[PDB]
This record gives C-alpha cells, structure tokens and sequence, in this order.
C-alpha cells in the first residue's frame, strides 16, 4: 500500500520539508543547506559549523544540480524512512516549477538507480499546493521562500502557457531588510548574523496601507512597534521595517528590482489564462508558503485584485490558517490518497523504459 | 432513414477467425449462428429470470446465470460453459 | 503513430490529473465523511 | 529516439519556447515587448514587461513571422534562454518555427547567427504550415492561419509547402484591434488602460466611469501606451466579439443577446451588433468602412484562392485536409462560418473536411506541438543540421539541408 | 478521462457484453441486471458457438469445402451427442439430414 | 463457517455451486546513416551501450539516376533544355523525393523560363530513358515508362473546365437525371 506508505520530499530554498507522510504535518525539516570544506555536512549541523564551512544551496530558484549535491539532501531525508530506505520508498520528490524534462528526468534517474522503488509520481508543488483544500483551479501566489509563481492550475493540470513567475521576493528580501537594519544602525552584513533578521518575518509582516502605510506609521508610531527581540537585549521600537518589505511583494519596484506587482502579476496570469476559466480564477485565488503567513496578505490581495479585476467577478480569497505548511499538506494527501495506487510508477516499468517514461 | 439492424456477425466472425484461422463462413451459415446465439441467449436470461422469480429475487445475478447455465447445458458441455464463465468472471473482477 | 499518440496522451492526461483532482475532491468529502462516520459510531453506540 | 531539444515558435504576436516532446510549451509570453535603456533591455512572462518604469521605448523585433530587428531578436533569444530555459544552448539542438515566406537571407542569418553565437550542437529552420499539419496529422492539407498581422492560406504537399499556392490578406488581429478601436472611438468609451487607474467604483450601465489616476505615473512612450491599449482592446475582442453564422443582415444581428463587458477604468456597458459586424470584415471586406478596396480577400476568399491556385490534381486533398489555426480563430462561430462559406463555395465534386482542433491549446501552439512532435521521432534525428554541417558547408547549406 | 475499456475486453470475451446486458435490463427477464449476469451469458454463448463451429469447420474440411454452409451445421449438430440434445427441437434450414440408412433396408 | 475471504461474486460463483544493476544513462551515440558523424544523445540502457542506431534502416533515398557530363553531351542533348535547367530539375528531384507537384514550385523560376508539372516530368522520364537506352547491358533501369504528356494536357484542361463551373454542375446533375428518366422510359 503506497497509499500508507507515503513520503514526500521538497528542498525549498530555506527549509526542506523531509519529514513523513501520511499525517497532516512534517516531521523533521531543517534549513536545507550543503557545506563543504573552504581550503561533507548538511542540514542543522552545517547552519551550526557555517563559520568553517563553503555553504551552498542546491535550490537556484528551482533548479538543482544532478550528480553531487542532491544526494547529499537526500541521504538527510532517507531518516523519514524506516532506515530501510531500500526497501520502504514510494516517494514524490521535489518538483521545480517548470523545468519538466530536464530536471524530472535526471531526478527520476537518480532515485531509481539509488532506490529502484516500485512507487513514484512527478507532479509540480503548485497541484500539491491546490490539493491541501480541493477545486477546480487555483493562482496559488506559492511565495515561499526562494521565488513567486502564479501557477493557475486548472482542474489540476498546471497550464504552462500562463504560469508567471517572480525573483525579486526570494533570498534578496532577506539581503534589503538587512540594509534597512543597517539604515537604522544595526549593520549586519552576512548570514550567521542576520539569522536573526530572518526571524523578525515573525512579527514584523503586517503592511495596510501599500501605498503610505511606512509614511503614516512613521507619522503616528505608537502600538505599532513589536520590538523585535534582540539578543543583546536592544528592544528598540522597531517601527519601520514594520511596513517596508512587507509590501515589497506587492511594490517590486520598492527594492529596486523591477517587475509587476505580486497581485498585478497574478491579476497577468488570470488574464493570459482563458476567458471562461478566469471567473473561477478569480473565485479560488489561493495563498500558500512560508511568506504568506504575513497577516496583511490576504487583505491586500483582496484589495488589489477588486481594484484590477472587474465589478462582476469577485475575489473570493482563501488563505488556510496552515498556509505556512499547505503545499506539504496537499502533496501528503495526494500520496497517501486511496484508489491513487494506479498512478505510481514502479521498477516494472522502469526496467522497460527507465526516464523515458512520462517524465 | 437508414433503418440499420444490429447482428452478432462481427463477434461471430472474431471467434471463427481466431479457432480456425483459414476457414471461413458464408451469409447463410452467419444467419443460422446469429439465430443461434440470440435462441440460446433467449434460453438462458429465460432460466435465470425464472430462478430469480423463484427465489423471490427481482434482480438477475451471476449466480443465477450460472445455475441457468448448469440446468439448460447437457452432460459435458454443461461444465465446460460453467468453468469459462467462473474464469472469466474472475479475469474481470480482477481489473485486467 | 506518434501524432495520435501525443493527441490520445493529452486527453488521457487531461483525464487523468482530472481524475486525480476528483478523488481529491472526494477524499475531503470522506474527511467530512469521516466525521459524519464518527458521529454514526456515536449513534451506534447509543442504539447499543 | 527522443533528445533534449529546444523547440522555438516566434511568431508576431507570441513567442512559445519549451522542449521537444511536451504537449505544451515551457513559455509563452508577448512579442509585442517594450524597450528600456538601462543599454537596450527587454523581457519574458509579462511580468517584467507591463511595469511602469522610467522612459519605456518603442521596439519590434519580428513583424509578420519575420525578423525585423536582428539586435532585439538576439535579446529575446538570450533572455528565453537563461531566464526560463536556464540552459546552456549547446547542450539543446535548436527546431524553430519560420513564415513560409521567409527569405533565404534571412534564413541563412538566423543560421549562422545561431551556430556563431550560442553554439548549438543542431539547428533545424521549419515552416509554420508544415509544423500545423505534423501537428493536426496530415502531410497534405491546407493551413489557414490567421494570426495578428495576417490570414494565410498554404497549402502542404506531402509535408512541403507550395509557395506558389501560398495566399495572405492583411485582415487580422491587427485589422480587428483598429475596428474596435474605431468602435470605442464611435460610441465615446475612453480607452484607459490597467496603469493609468490607481482606484475604481461601480457605476451603473452605460454611466461615465468613477476612476482615480495614479499620482507618480512614469515617463512611458507612446508605443507603449499603444501596446497596453492594445493588450485592453485584445481582451475586450476575446470576451466580446463572434462571428456571424451567416452573411452579417443588420436586421438578424439586432435580435442577439448583447454581452456585458467592463473596460478597466470601470466603465461597463451591453454590447449589440457593433461587436458582430466587426468580425465581418474578416470574411467580407466591402462592408467595411475605410477599407474602399475590393482586392482584399477574406479568410474564405483566401482559401478558395489558395486551393484554386495549386495543381487541380491535389485539391481534393486540400479540400479534405483543411486545418485551421492562429488565434483569431478562436472567435466564437468563427469555424462554423467559415465551414458554412466553404460548403458554399467548394465543388461538391470535392470533399471538404475541417478538423476539429477547436482547442486554445490546439490552436494558438499549433505550430510549437508540430514542431515538438516533429522532433520527438527517430526519423527526424537524421534531418538536424549539425555544427559540423554548418561549419563545412557555411549558411547556405541551410537551403539544401532544409527546405 | 481515462481510455475507456469495453468489459468484453476486460472480461476476455468476443460477444458484446454491453449488448447483452441492454437485452437483459430492457427485456422480460428482470427489473434490474447485475454487472456479473451479462459476462457469464456472453461466455456461455461465446463458447457454444466457438464449439459449435468448430464441429462445422471439421465437416466442411471432410466435406473437402472452404465455407462452412447449413449442411456443416446441420452434420455436426446431428454427428455431437451434447449439441443434438441441446438443439434437438430445432430446425435448421438448408441443413438436411444425415445418411442414416436402416440396416433393415440394405440389399440382401 | 462460510470460507469467503475473496470477491463477492466469483465467490458465490465457486461455492454456490459446488541483484539490481542496470542504470539509464545519457549516452552519447552516432547515427550511421549520416555522412557527417553528427554526434547525438539519448536516454539508453545499460545494456545497448554503443549499439547501432536502430532506425537508421529509414535511409532508402528514392532512387534517381545520375548522368555524366559526357553522357549528357552525347545523348540527353536538348534544344529547349540547357544543362543548367536540366541539373537543377534532377537536384529537386533527389532533395524532395521525386514528386514533381513540389518540384514544380521548387523550380528556379528567375533563372529559368516557366514550366507546368507536365514538362518537367516529360523532361526527366524522357531523360532516364535516354540515359538507359545507349546499351542493353545496363540492368538496373533499362525501359522507363515514360508516361504521357499530350493525353494528360487533355485531362487537365477538360478537368480544369469542370473544376470551376458553379451553376453548370447543378445545370448537367438535373440534365442527367432528366436523361436516365427518359431513357428509362424508352428502354
Ligand atoms: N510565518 C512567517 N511569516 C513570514 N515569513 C515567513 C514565515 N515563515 C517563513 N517565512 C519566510 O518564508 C521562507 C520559507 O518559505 P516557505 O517555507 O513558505 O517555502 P520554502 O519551501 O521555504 O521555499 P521553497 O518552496 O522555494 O523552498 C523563509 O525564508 C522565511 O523567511
Ligand atoms: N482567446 C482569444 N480569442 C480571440 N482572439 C485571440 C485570443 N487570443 C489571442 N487572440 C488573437 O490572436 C492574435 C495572435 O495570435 P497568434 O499567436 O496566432 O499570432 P502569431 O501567429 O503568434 O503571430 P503572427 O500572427 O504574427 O504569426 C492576436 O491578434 C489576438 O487578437
């Protein structure tokens, strides 16, 4: 029964989700990273030993490399496994956005020759995403952590002709908060240090006023200062970052790396989508990764996507409370679904026609 | 305006091709199994409604057919119909 | 051999991600289902 | 037999780059792209294109399936590459899509332009009526493509195109963005597009729109105003326009249901018969205002011509394997017309038979899925130009290589 | 959806399953037929014919004839003891009859 | 008690009535049926490595003779046909595998005068046949049917008068039928 057996793999640019499937929640993530000697290690242990160590993510915006790094990530996540990996392995992997051939190819290639399983399915993470609730299409915004997609999968098949995608919101983010942190007087300048304004994601993600929220905040800065929690104990009202980059998603032009706004980006690939589909585009925009936990989002969207979209078809927005975790959700549900046995493609067929099977 | 008349002459010929690949049938000989195929057909569905009335049963199954079949068939001929339905009921059920 | 191939795969695959969506669709239903079952149990036991 | 190939589609309109053997293409965005000299910029996905951004510039790189600016055409082609792509180009053999009536000059060019610069290990140049039919399943057939700039007419002989039996008309999208542009103009519907609004209201039907304009709009040129009016006007014509299932009567047209439509400042109005007597003009040309010319054939005047100006012993077969394509196509009761029109006109002597590629997919991507699948076969491994080809025999081997 | 399978193909028989199955559901048999009933009389049919043939083909082949006509049917069906019973009361047009002469009858 | 334990209805039916080694790789390999050694990839096994290339048996060019300068001085001489037309006609005819409908529009129009469909294959099967005709001993293609060129000017122009009469084909269908009646009638 690969239906109960399931297990799931995603790398993620900031945190693989190696954990097992079959539960409504992952089990042992970790930050995902490879390091190497400077003149091997992975996951907590490398982020631990980053001061001697040349760390490398094998993630470039959904690209990967195929012969030395990518096993080294999967050998981390074989603990999901019942150490027995060789012989308990249906399991769906990560699955870049688009680019299907290539990388789907390579990667089936290695997980049969290292595995040979009798259970393997390849569908990309936008489906997965839609699959946590269930509909007809969705223009999942998937902003987590490395890129931005509009992937508007209808009726589950995710039409490549108008996926979009966006770059300016991934690692970078981290990088301009950095230097807004600077601007304050905190000056940070490499990761081991600005670990901690990764975290600052926590609280400082609500933006209201796209247009003059920092301004008027600025104007009126009271109740609206976390305080983030330093370590030295510096709980300086922290009122600006507040709104600066939070709306960078919808303002890429805030950062200084141009492109449409995250919810004029979607608003294009509805458009580009047909006619007929966009009205159920527009009824089942979903919102799922790590950076759509910023509880203004959903507003926001909802706002701009009334103001772009016409006054007939409504934006009837839904963003899970989970959303932090509703892609790894949907696809542990898409495994360990019941009559979906027939759908896996196993070492009988692989022996007959290996990668060039459906890919 | 066509008026077009359903047969059992396509399967009849499948069957006759594949136990004797070089002989053949003509018109008259097709009719004849036709009739054939629908008397007996006729002849069964008769016997397993029957049984189902019997048992107070408004629905025909599998297993009446099967004793229809066992009560209409004579001798040798009876056990043979019986074990190609048995076999061929569970090549069904067994998603193939 | 080959054009109708990619013809039939594109209905068959539209077919089947169709399928597979749809068996989602049940499988939440079963969920709620699944809850209308416990609730069922409970039942039973009060017959019980 | 399958190798990890690049199949390109550049047509005037939309540009469809993927890998061969995909029953889609890996990207599909906009032809019509701006410019920026940030020098000369241009982009991919529409989304680093319908930006506001400081002093947007004018640009054409390919017009009527051809390429008019080698310089932003080379730009194109290194953004799909390593923007979508994310590949090197001579790890990829190149099939691409070209016009029928494209010179050998050109061809030669973007030959060598492809061995010198990317390094790719095969090239392969292929006409877009060949690929539709590859694609539809017929080595000999008329394609009708009606595209932005052009409805054409060819006719494919056993996989090999007839110039000599080729015919276009200038009625396209083009002709249909200028009707609806005139329409607008006629019934005072200002045209704003998605930019220039920064807020709306619901107003009633046919009342002034309610809109705010942004306050810090960029310098953009007015190129660029054009093309974001154009992309406004090409959804209206997706979501309004239909063809007439006979010869447009003023009187039938008048008793349709009109179709509810919002421009993006928010104005919202009921469409009559303006949005069916525009199509017409497609098929009829002598009803339409501004166009006092006669010469001009429509799509089925096109494909009458196209099938009477080949040998007499093949029409049959054109007539039998009439395939249409392009995106104008996908006007409503389009295809219907033009069946009803060619029954009509064509000799009952011989059959007519359109296929019923009725698709978005089907439609818009002919030319990419015939290429895709025409690359994914084991014969066609034999027909790729390779660097050794093109280095012994320079760009003109191109001609005897691939016709 | 998916490619569509006919239960003839499934089941592994010639006749039509789903022909059958109309027959029985439209006709006096029953209220409502089960999916299993139609297979099982498909096969049963199936195999009666495929018998019954091939006695047919083994007449015509001895009758030194490519065809088989009403006489191969009518000879078989009268030469096999189990067919003769089952089609006992039945006629069978253009088939004649078999050369059973009385011994009683012989030159003496 | 009731054994069961398997399918409903095959139940009551019965009863009733009583080491891993062989890695994909992407390997490069060679078609020999190129001239130029244009080296490809593809997906193979871990068992076919360097193995031919298996369609390379779809290489049977159409088959078309090859006429020598001094031949061509000699025999396949022609008024109306210089060389230069003449190996261009044979050139189309290898590349586009001998189908003179495509020929036709492949022909240089701009370096030669115009020609119909007709003429040209006149020309090359008049020319194979020439070719062969010197000597007996030749085995390979020694009577070409050289097929008929006045006849099919005829059927293409009293079809090509067919092909385009709108009102005429309703016109002659009612005449005929109207001819069937009264013979008919007469018989
Ligand atoms: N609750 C939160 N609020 C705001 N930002 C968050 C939150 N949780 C995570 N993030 C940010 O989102 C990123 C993680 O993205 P997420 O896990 O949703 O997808 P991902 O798998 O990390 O990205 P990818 O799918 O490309 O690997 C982290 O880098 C983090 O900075
Ligand atoms: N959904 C639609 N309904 C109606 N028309 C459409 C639709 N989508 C696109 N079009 C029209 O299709 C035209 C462009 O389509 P297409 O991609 O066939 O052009 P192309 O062939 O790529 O380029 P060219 O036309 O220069 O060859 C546009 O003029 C547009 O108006």
């Amino acid at each position: 029964d690969d239906d109960i057996a399931a297990l799931v793999v995603d790398n993620g640019s900031g945190m693989c989700k190696a954990g097992f499937a079959g539960d409504d929640a992952p089990r042992a993530v970790f930050p995902s990273i490879v390091g190497r000697p400077r003149h091997s290690y992975v996951g907590d242990e490398a982020q631990s030993k980053r001061g001697i160590l040349t760390l490398k993510y094998p993630i470039e915006h959904g690209i990967v490399t195929n012969w030395d790094d990518m096993e080294k990530i999967w050998h981390h996540t074989f603990y999901n496994e019942l150490r027995v990996a060789p012989e308990e392995h249906p399991v769906l992997l990560t699955e870049a956005p688009l680019n299907p051939k290539a990388n789907r190819e390579k990667m089936t290639q290695i997980m049969f020759e290292t595995f040979n399983t009798p259970a393997m399915y390849v569908a990309i993470q936008a489906v997965l995403s839609l699959y946590a609730s269930g509909r007809t299409t969705g223009i999942v915004m998937d902003s987590g952590d490395g890129v931005t997609h509009t992937v508007p999968i209808y009726e589950g098949y995710a039409l490549p002709h108008a996926i979009l995608r966006l770059d300016l919101a991934g690692r970078d983010l981290t990088d301009y908060l950095m230097k807004i942190l600077t601007e304050r007087g905190y000056s940070f300048t490499t990761t081991a240090e600005r670990e901690i304004v990764r975290d600052i994601k926590e609280k400082l993600c609500y933006v209201a006023l796209d247009f003059e929220q920092e301004m008027a905040t600025a104007a009126s800065s009271s109740s609206l200062e976390k305080s983030y929690e330093l370590p030295d104990g510096q709980v300086i009202t922290i009122g600006n970052e507040r709104f600066r980059c939070p709306e960078a998603l919808f303002q890429p032009s805030f950062l200084g790396m141009e492109s449409c706004g995250i919810h004029e980006t979607t608003f294009n690939s509805i458009m580009k989508c047909d006619v007929d589909i966009r009205k159920d585009l527009y009824a089942n925009t979903v919102l799922s990764g790590g950076t759509t936990m910023y509880p203004g989002i959903a507003d926001r969207m909802q706002k701009e996507i009334t103001a772009l979209a016409p006054s007939t078809m409504k934006i009837k927005i839904i963003a899970p409370p989970e959303r932090k975790y509703s892609v790894w959700i949907g696809g542990s549900i898409l495994a360990s679904l019941s009559t979906f046995q027939q759908m896996w493609i196993s070492k009988q067929e692989y022996d007959e026609s290996g990668p060039s099977i459906v890919h | 305006k066509r008026s077009r008349k359903e047969s059992y002459s396509v399967y009849v010929y499948k069957v006759l091709k594949q136990v004797h690949p070089d002989t053949g049938i003509s018109s008259k000989a097709m009719g004849i199994m036709n009739s054939f195929v629908n008397d007996i057909f006729e002849r069964i569905a008769g016997e397993a409604s029957r049984l189902a009335h019997y048992n107070k049963r408004s629905t025909i199954t599998s297993r009446e057919i099967q004793t229809a079949v066992r009560l209409l068939l004579p001798g040798e001929l009876a056990k043979h119909a019986v074990s190609e339905g048995t076999k061929a009921v569970t090549k069904y059920t067994s998603s193939k | 051999w080959l054009s109708a191939d990619f013809a039939q795969e594109r209905r068959w695959k539209r077919g089947v991600a169709r399928k597979v969506v749809r068996m989602v669709i049940r499988h939440h239903e079963e969920q709620r289902q699944k809850e209308e079952r416990a609730r069922r149990e409970e039942q039973a036991k009060l017959r019980r | 037999d399958e190798v990890g190939a690049l199949v390109f589609d550049i047509g005037s309109y939309t540009v469809r780059a993927g890998y061969a053997g995909e029953d889609c293409p890996k990207v599909d965005f906009p032809t019509a792209i701006g410019m920026v000299v940030e020098g000369p910029t241009y982009y991919i996905d529409t989304n680093a294109l319908r930006v506001p951004r400081e002093n947007m510039e004018a640009i054409s790189p390919l017009k009527n399936g051809m390429v008019e600016d080698w310089d932003s055409f080379q730009a194109i082609l290194d953004h799909t590459y390593k923007m979508h792509v994310k590949s090197e180009a001579s790890l990829h053999p190149v099939l691409m899509s070209e016009a029928p009536w494209n010179t050998r000059a050109k061809r030669e060019k973007l030959t060598e332009l492809m061995f010198e610069h990317y390094n790719i290990p095969a090239f392969f140049l292929c006409k877009t009526a060949v690929l539709t039919a590859f694609a539809n399943g017929r080595s000999t057939g008329l394609i009708l493509d009606s595209g932005a700039t052009h409805t054409t007419a060819i006719p494919v002989h056993d996989g090999y195109v007839l110039q000599q039996g080729i015919v276009k008309s200038p009625l396209a999208g083009d002709f249909i963005t200028m009707q609806c542009r005139e329409l607008f103009q006629e019934m005072n519907i200002e045209l704003v597009p998605p930019y220039m609004i920064a807020s709306k209201e619901a107003v009633r039907e046919g009342s002034p729109a309610n809109w705010k304009r942004k306050e810090k709009l960029p310098q953009v040129t007015r190129s660029w105003h054009n093309y974001m009016c154009n992309c406004v006007i090409q959804d209206f014509q997706a979501s309004v326009l239909q063809v007439s299932d006979s010869t447009y009567d003023e009187q039938v047209a008048a008793q349709m249901p009109t179709v509810h439509y919002e421009f993006p400042n928010g104005y919202n109005c009921d469409f009559g018969a303006e949005r069916l007597k525009i199509p017409e003009g497609l098929f009829d040309p002598s009803n339409v205002k501004g166009l006092s010319g006669n010469t001009m054939l429509g799509v089925s005047h096109v494909v009458t011509t196209s099938v009477g100006m080949c040998d007499i012993d093949i029409r049959p077969g054109l007539y039998g394997s009439v395939i249409v394509a392009g995106g104008n196509t996908l006007i409503q009761s389009f295809t219907d017309r033009l069946n009803r029109e060619l029954s009509q006109k064509t000799p009952p002597s011989m059959r007519l038979k359109l296929i019923a590629n009725n698709t978005t997919v089907e439609r818009r991507f002919s030319s990419w899925i015939g290429g895709s699948i025409l690359a994914s076969l084991g014969t066609f491994q034999q027909m790729w130009i390779s660097k050794q080809e093109y280095e012994e025999g320079g760009k003109q081997c191109v001609e005897r290589k691939c016709p | 959806r998916a490619k569509a399978k006919s239960r003839s193909s499934r089941a592994g028989l010639q006749f039509p399953v789903g022909r059958v199955h109309r027959l029985l559901r439209k006709g006096n048999y029953a209220e409502r037929v089960g999916a299993g009933a139609p297979v099982y009389l498909a096969a049963v049919l199936e195999y009666l014919t495929a018998e019954i043939l091939e006695l047919a083909g083994n007449a015509a082949r001895d009758n030194k004839k490519t065809r088989i006509i009403p006489r191969h049917l009518q000879l078989a069906i009268r030469n096999d003891e189990e067919l003769n019973k089952l089609l006992g009361r039945v006629t069978i047009a253009q088939g004649g009859v078999l050369p059973n002469i009385q011994a009683v009858l012989l030159p003496k | 008690k009731r054994p069961e334990g398997m399918h409903r209805e095959v139940y009551a039916l019965l009863y009733s009535d009583k080491k891993k080694v062989r890695p994909w790789k992407w390997m490069p390999f060679t078609n020999p049926a190129r001239k130029d050694g244009a080296m490809f990839f593809h997906w193979r096994r871990a068992a076919e490595e360097g193995k031919d290339y298996p369609f390379a048996r779809f290489n049977k060019t159409v088959q078309v003779p090859v006429y020598s300068e001094q031949e061509y001085q000699l025999y396949l001489h022609d008024d109306a046909w210089t060389k230069a037309e003449t190996d261009h006609l044979f050139d189309l005819s290898r590349r586009f595998d001998l189908r003179f409908v495509v020929i036709h529009d492949r022909y240089d129009h701009q370096q030669f005068k115009k020609r119909s469909v007709e003429d040209l294959k006149e020309r090359y099967y008049h020319i194979c046949a020439k070719l062969a005709n010197v000597r007996a001993v030749p085995g390979t293609d020694l009577k070409i049917p050289v097929f008929d060129a006045g006849h099919e000017r005829r059927r293409k122009e009293q079809l090509e008068r067919l092909y385009n009469r709108t009102p005429e084909q309703v016109a002659e269908e009612e005449y005929l039928l109207q001819e069937l009646r009264k013979i008919e009638a007469r018989k």
